[PDB]
RNA sequence: CCAUAUAUAUAAUUUUAAUUAUAUAUAAUUUUAUAUUAUUUAUUAAUAUAAAGAAAGGAAUUAAGACAAAUCAUAAUGAUCCUUAUAAUAUGGGUAAUAGACGUGCUAUAAUAAAAUGAUAAUAAAAUUAUAUAAAAUAUAUUUAAUUAUAUUUAAUUAAUAAUAUAAAACAUUUUAAUUUUUAAUAUAUUUUUUUAUUAUAAUAUGAAUUAUAAUCUGAAAUUCGAUUAUAUGAAAAAA
RNA sequence: ACUUAAGCAGUGGAGCAUGUUAUUUAAUUCGAUAAUCCACGACUAACCUUACCAUAUUUUGAAUAUUAUAAUAAUUAU
């Protein structure tokens, strides 16, 4: 576990969900907060359906949001589960998190913070 | 950048301790100072700038800047409008 | 200490003056400190987090071509039927 | 009576209980009169001021609604709603802080 | 209020119909201070149960009418 | 892994605590040599004596059974019950009532012990300060000042910078009821802050409960029911 | 071998504070009860906290969903 090496070793700071430091700690606490309450709103995001007996549960670890100076990433993993001509369900759940134009969620989550 | 820069001083790093009612936990913050020298106000914005734009998970940042230079209200405001109102102006 | 009290309030108005600081030689309750107390509403209000969270319930709204399932939901609503299968679903509330 | 609070606020984004809506209500309300509330003790605390002004504002202050005391505000926990061992740098109760803590959620805390 | 510069803790009251229609005054505010001009008047004061009606003295004045309506039972 | 000891790095040694800070690494679970005792005979162990060492502490880390626990406030699910009320809001009241009984703590019941005083300021650590913190000064209690408590005014600092905050016991002098073991008047002395002679000369100057009066503090509000100060009051508490 | 016993150092008959219990109370919110003992949480109960009492007052209420209406913005062809 070489501590001096990064591929050696856990960073410290990845054993925290909420990875941050503010001077103004009213607004760590506030940061906190919303990443607990957005790690909930996306879990309630991962089931979906294609109409009745069409249900998929993706399943996703618990969110790690790495808080730098000038943004916020939110990263988490997940498990799933002719492709080519069409989006199945998964593929627009994670387009709507970053790549749609108008009402992305990552657009939404950065007026909440 | 050009800048003169001394190095990260460790700073004392901060302790903050809870107890559990007797579980023990405590959070510690890490600092370190990087001064600047001899430099122009711009190219230091500069500097600013590019390690905000590219700033790591988990650092904060407090940056005090000296700027050598030739020498050369809202209870107020409501209280005046309140002394103004018909409720006080009338016992006075 | 010997130097007079007359040059010391001078120096202390004068002073007071400049620096834009209540005089106050006789002492008197002014409420100052009322004044220059700071407002904490704000840090106050926030303590529960911000309000304007998105829910689930706009998910409809945003993603109308993705259909989500909320499974607490869903869930209440399979017990809320069982319970009325039985009997022992809530009653009428009384009405006006 | 639609509403059981006197003025429409938003609701918390976490967990709800009946307290801690009376408490967010409270808070609401208290920043949106705290103004009005200060500026009243400043008028009733002021000796150069006459008595008269002075015991009108007084009145006044003993006239307002509970929600807009400051002291009537109590820090809740966010997860539980408890009103005891709650500690403010978290805003959780004792159990919750230590249920997060070792769950990593409160960024910097480790076990001792 | 309890320091003397502050002055009486005076809270609104029907004291003007008290004073026209010699009616008792129904208070639940226990923490008002009795003025010297509610001399005579007649009150009915919340113990938290029931309302005990007393009549202002002098020797009242000054305390607080709550003083006056004793909310638990003395065994 | 802490801590401890050491090395390197970093700090333009005015954010100074370089006697420091915090990153990295090293170290020990110590080792060697004799002598005496025992020995499963040494290449063992203990004791002692020498030698080299700074080296002397601590924490965490897995399961399996048994019983308890609904402030299980360590949850979830289920069942069951209320639905104009067992849900919800406001005003006031209670949780502070007092015959007892007990647990815990604080203050005491005096001389190996209490008090007062000690300014170029004897000597700390660890924390806290944007939902603050409060310096110095001035004014009143109040008495030359100091001390203590409030008020006025808010300097600096959102902090290795400034403030809370000159640590306190310690130590030194003085004082101290019971105690005629003392004080005082005269003499007296080569003990002079003192000696000697002759004359007079169970609760305190311990304790601080209770209560009265007047102020103050926070708060919109101190009545039930808060805290502080001053002037009074001055209880119980001695033995086993 | 927990425990006991021994030794050392204390504390321990009063006042107060704080808990529990008993009684009281409109309420004194809640906590034990198969015979040694033991109902006993407070990182702060004036209002809030609060759970309790009295009196008033609210009635789809804090949620999600359905179905209507009344507006408000976007789009069709009014
Ligand atoms: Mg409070
Ligand atoms: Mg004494
Ligand atoms: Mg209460
Ligand atoms: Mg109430």
């Amino acid at each position: 576990g070489n501590i001096n090496n990064k591929l050696q070793h856990l960073n410290n700071m990845n054993n925290w969900n909420t990875q941050i430091y503010n001077y103004n700690k009213n607004m760590e606490i506030m940061n906190t907060m919303n990443d607990k309450l957005i790690n909930k709103l996306l879990y309630k995001m991962m089931t979906l359906k294609l109409n009745n007996m069409n249900i998929n549960k993706i399943i996703m670890s618990k969110t790690i949001n790495q808080h730098s100076l000038n943004k916020l990433n939110i990263k988490f993993y997940y498990y799933n589960n002719n492709n080519n001509y069409y989006m199945n369900m998964m593929n627009k759940l994670m387009n709507i998190m970053n790549n749609n134009m108008n009402n992305n969620l990552c657009n939404i989550l950065s007026y909440y913070y | 950048l050009g800048i003169p820069l001394t190095g990260p001083k460790p700073l004392p790093t901060r302790r903050e301790r809870w107890t559990v009612i007797k579980e023990n936990f405590e959070r510690h913050t890490h600092k370190r100072l990087i001064r600047a020298w001899d430099t122009n106000p711009e190219v230091l914005q500069m500097l600013i700038a590019y390690i905000t734009k590219h700033s790591m998970a988990g650092v904060g940042m407090k940056c005090n800047f000296f700027q050598r230079s030739e020498i050369s209200s809202a209870v107020g405001q409501k209280v005046l409008e309140l002394l103004d109102s018909p409720d006080f102006k009338k016992h006075l | 200490m010997n130097v007079p009290k007359a040059r010391l309030l001078k120096v202390a108005e004068l002073s007071a003056k400049i620096f834009d600081q209540n005089f106050n030689p006789s002492g008197i309750r002014t409420g100052s400190k009322i004044l220059n107390e700071r407002l904490k509403g704000p840090s106050v209000a926030s303590y529960y987090g911000n309000p304007d969270i998105l829910k689930f319930r706009h998910l409809k709204t945003l993603y109308p071509d993705i259909e989500f399932v909320d499974l607490e939901e869903q869930y209440r609503l399979s017990m809320v039927e069982a319970k009325k299968r039985r009997g022992k679903g809530a009653p009428k509330k009384m009405k006006k | 009576g639609n509403f059981r609070f006197p003025i429409k606020t938003k609701l918390p984004p976490g967990f709800i209980n009946a307290r801690i809506l009376r408490d967010n209500f409270k808070r609401q309300q208290f920043k949106e009169n705290e103004i009005l509330v200060k500026s009243l003790k400043f008028i009733a605390r002021n000796m150069n001021l006459p008595t008269k002004l002075r015991l009108e504002a007084q009145l006044k202050l003993n006239a307002l609604p509970n929600y807009m005391r400051s002291t009537q505000i109590k820090n809740r926990c966010v997860d539980s709603g408890h009103a005891r061992f709650v500690l403010s740098d978290f805003r959780l109760c004792r159990y919750q802080f230590r249920e997060n803590a070792l769950k990593g959620n409160l960024p910097g805390v480790k076990k001792g | 209020s309890r320091s003397v510069w502050k002055g009486p803790n005076i809270v609104p009251l029907p004291i003007r119909e008290a004073m026209t229609k010699g009616t008792p005054i129904r208070t639940n505010a226990r923490a008002a201070t009795i003025l010297p001009q509610f001399v005579g008047l007649k009150f009915q004061i919340h113990n938290g149960k029931e309302y005990v009606p007393i009549e202002i003295s002098e020797d009242m004045v000054g305390h607080k009418l709550g003083e006056f309506a004793p909310t638990r039972k003395r065994f």
